[PDB]
DNA sequence: CAGTGCCTA
DNA sequence: TAGGCACTGG
């Protein structure tokens, strides 16, 4: 149930969407990214209807990330009705992630 | 014979004060120090040695001490002081001749760590004296809680400077006697520290006399400088910069930016195995942070620090990254794990996307535009950075910087200005010209005389094979232009391509590449040309047999008798011909100037002509009038014929002269 | 400071 | 198959 974004769809899928959307900026060559990926798949299913999990591979879609000043990956950006509400960088555990979501949702 | 050295407040261009000087006199064996108020006496002593028909030894005195003293005598004492060329010896000039196989720092201008090979000890010390004196000065200041200002060690005379002056003469004396002990250049039966100047030049090897005349003349060439069109180069810069910007705009739209790992400190380890993962980008593990905590990090939650990078057309790494992504599969790599990315391979790179394929051409245009901007304006050695107040560029010349006897040029290198046939070469070349110098009296621009030795090394080849073919080649050469005659046969595009061919050949793939074909054509041409001239093999053999046997002798005897170091058995023929060419040209420019002077012409901007540049076998001479330019051209041809006769050359030597306003028109 | 690549003859 | 020098990346 993960939404795979692209530079051209990001605006309407994330910024113009309704409800909370968690965006994961990642790269295939990042160890930490590969670590949290599995966790994100589980969150997506667990938080159905209460949250939307999206992913943007910065190598295939190079235009978006810079606009948000990315300096490290994975970068978890939470958008609420068009804007960033919270942000966390690094390979959080499922537990740490659930906390981040619950507390922020 | 006396040995001397001086300490002054600045480089020749802006020197205004004589601080001190030291003289060692062989006839008394004593050292005499001269302090600032002793300047008059210092000069008197030098002219006294000249009155005795004596000799004056300086280390690098031809480019500095001698010119500096003429300048300082006029400014400080309103005195006319001009040491005759024939009374001066230069141990740097000597070392560069005897130890032609070694590099030097060019008196501290070059960092010794960067130079390859060993360095002669005495000359090394002499070249490092300024830097050492500076270090002493600084520490001595900081020792007194005083601050140091760059170059203040040279503003005033002090006993520390005095002591270094004495040390320079002691070391120079030692260097001198070490050079004089080389029996190949100086007959052991003569004590050269105890003879008059006339004897010194006539009894020592010809090379000794030739190198001193060359250094004296080239030192003059440096002071003349090459008139330079500053305004034209600034306008060129503006044009190149805008095109650079436009190419960058187009390229950064075609090849978007990306992210790269950067700043990672820790090693990424498999979260389950613990297995270190060296290949993976380095990560960073935050120590502080938690889930309300507004911070974006969480202790123990690792992430890969990265950086945003924009496509840099000057980066071979970036070029290589985008082209492979576009489907390019390199064929040739560097002997260090990296795909070769030069203009030649770029020209052959094919990809599917038409826009990216077309961008390859923009990349090549961009690299080239950068080469011109760098050389003309932005590089550390850029022309715009070197033009002096007099409106000229005074490039330096090491008269004997190459092992073969050729000279080297730097600061900036005026022997590497883009040719007229290359992109923007006409503007570059046109900026260097006699027309850019306005006569000091009439305000009228000077005119340029450019003379180039014709088919020089092919004629040197003819000379050396004459004892194998009795002069057939030398004779065949003076039957039209050899290079044009080559181009035709080789079916080559340009007369330059024919030159680069014949010289690559004389000294299969490389041949084919230069000719534009493959190893097959290179081979065919290599044979068709060798079979045409078989005596070339005999000359090679004879050379090999004389040097190799593990060396039998690792040097070849140059036209003036000096030893010419041979680096490898394969480069032997080239060494022999390039040295012959270099030495022919060297005596040639010396004789040309001597003849102009015997004709009553004055050398200088305040005279009739001025040597502006010497690029191996061509000279560019600034002339006050067209008539003088004509005399310079005809005289250069006569000097060449004189050189050919002087060394009994087996092939007639010639020159080609052109009169014009600048280098674009005179070469 | 080293690896590459271009400028000249 | 003699040299100088610029630009990138560590
Ligand atoms: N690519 C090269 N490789 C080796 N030596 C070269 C090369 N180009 C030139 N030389 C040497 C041999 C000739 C000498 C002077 O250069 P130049 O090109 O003027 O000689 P040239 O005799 O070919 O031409 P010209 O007859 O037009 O003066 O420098
Ligand atoms: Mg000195
Ligand atoms: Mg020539
Ligand atoms: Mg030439």
């Amino acid at each position: 149930k993960i939404i795979h974004l692209t530079d051209d769809s990001f605006d309407t899928d994330v910024l113009k969407a309704d409800g909370a959307i968690l965006v994961d900026f990642w790269a295939e060559w990042c160890g930490p990214c590969k670590m949290i990926a599995p966790i994100l798949d589980e969150i997506a299913d667990e938080y159905q209807g209460k949250l939307t999990v999206a992913k943007l591979n910065i190598d295939q879609n190079p235009g978006t990330a810079p606009k948000y000043g990315i300096r490290g990956i994975p970068t978890l950006l939470l958008f609420k009705n068009g804007e960033v509400a919270a942000t966390k960088v690094g390979a959080l555990s499922k537990g740490q992630l659930k906390e981040f979501l619950d507390a922020n949702l | 014979m006396i040995v001397s050295d001086i300490e002054a407040n600045a480089l020749l261009e802006s020197v205004t004060k004589f601080h001190c000087g030291v003289i060692y006199d062989y006839s008394t064996a004593e050292y005499v120090s001269y302090r600032p108020s002793d300047f008059g006496a210092y000069l008197d002593a030098l002219e006294a040695e000249v009155a005795r028909g004596g000799l004056i030894v300086f280390h690098n005195g031809h480019k500095y001490d001698v010119p500096a003293l003429t300048k300082l005598a006029k400014l400080q004492l309103n005195r006319e002081f001009h040491l005759p060329r024939e009374n001066c010896i230069d141990t740097l000039v000597l070392s560069r001749l005897i130890h032609s196989n070694l590099k030097d720092t060019d008196m501290g201008l070059l960092r010794s760590g960067k130079l390859p090979g060993a360095l002669e000890a005495w000359g090394y010390r002499l070249g490092e004296m300024k830097g050492e004196y500076k270090d002493d000065f600084k520490r001595m200041l900081e020792e007194q809680g005083e601050e140091y200002v760059d170059g203040m060690e040279w503003w005033n005379f002090n006993e520390e400077m005095m002591d270094y002056n004495v040390q320079d003469v002691v070391v120079t004396k030692a260097l001198l006697e070490k050079l004089l002990s080389d029996k190949h250049y100086f007959p052991p039966e003569i004590d050269f520290t105890d003879v008059g100047y006339t004897t010194f030049w006539s009894e020592s090897l010809e090379a000794v006399d030739i190198e001193h005349r060359a250094a004296w003349l080239l030192a003059k060439q440096e002071r003349n400088g090459f008139p330079f069109d500053t305004k034209a180069i600034e306008e060129l810069y503006v044009e190149l910069a805008a095109r650079r910007s436009e190419l960058l705009r187009k390229l950064t739209e075609t090849f978007g930016s990306w992210y790269q790992p950067k700043g990672g400190t820790e090693m990424f380890c498999h979260p389950r195995t613990g297995k270190p993962l060296p290949k993976y980008p380095r990560i960073k593990t935050p120590k502080v942070g938690g889930i309300l905590d507004t911070r974006e990090y969480v202790a123990g939650a690792p992430y890969t620090p990265v950086e945003h990078v924009v496509f840099n057309p000057s980066s071979r790494d970036h070029i290589q990254k985008k082209l492979q992504e576009a489907g390019w599969v390199p064929t040739k790599y560097t002997d260090k794990g990296a795909p070769v990315v030069d203009d030649e391979v770029l020209e052959g790179v094919r990809v599917d996307d038409p826009e990216k394929q077309a961008a390859i051409d923009l990349i090549k245009e961009y690299l080239m535009i950068q080469k011109r901007i760098g050389q003309s304006a932005e590089g550390d050695k850029a022309w715009l950075r070197y033009v002096a107040e007099d409106g000229k560029i005074h490039g330096s010349v090491n008269p004997n910087g190459a092992v073969t006897g050729r000279a080297t040029h730097a600061f900036p290198n005026l022997a590497q200005i883009p040719g007229v046939r290359s992109p923007y070469g006409e503007q570059c070349r046109a900026a260097f010209g006699a027309e850019h110098h306005l006569d000091g009296i009439t305000g009228k621009p000077w005119v340029q005389a450019g003379i180039d030795a014709s088919g020089l090394e092919l004629r040197c080849l003819a000379h050396f094979m004459a004892r194998f073919d009795n002069g057939e080649y030398a004779h065949e050469i003076l039957n039209g232009d050899i290079h044009t005659k080559n181009q035709i046969a080789a079916e080559l595009p340009t007369r330059d391509n024919a030159k680069t061919f014949i010289y690559g050949f004389l000294y299969d793939e490389k041949i084919g590449q230069i000719v534009g074909a493959g190893k097959e054509r290179g081979k065919e041409l290599k044979k068709k040309f060798l079979e045409n001239t078989p005596a070339i093999a005999a000359l090679r053999e004879s050379i090999q047999q004389t040097l190799v046997e593990k060396w039998k002798r690792r040097w070849i005897k140059g036209l003036d008798g000096r030893k010419v170091h041979v680096r490898s058995p394969h480069a032997a023929l080239n060494t022999l011909l390039q040295s012959a060419g270099a030495l022919i040209c060297k005596l040639w420019i010396i004789k040309t100037e001597e003849m102009l002077v015997e004709k009553g012409l004055k050398h200088g901007w305040d005279g009739d002509f001025a040597y502006m540049a010497w690029v191996h076998d061509e000279i560019q001479v600034g002339c006050r009038t067209e008539e003088i330019a004509q005399v310079v051209i005809e005289t250069a041809q006569e000097a060449m014929r004189w050189v050919g006769d002087h060394w009994n050359f087996r092939c007639l030597l010639d020159t080609e002269g052109k009169m014009g306003p600048n280098w674009a028109i005179c070469h």
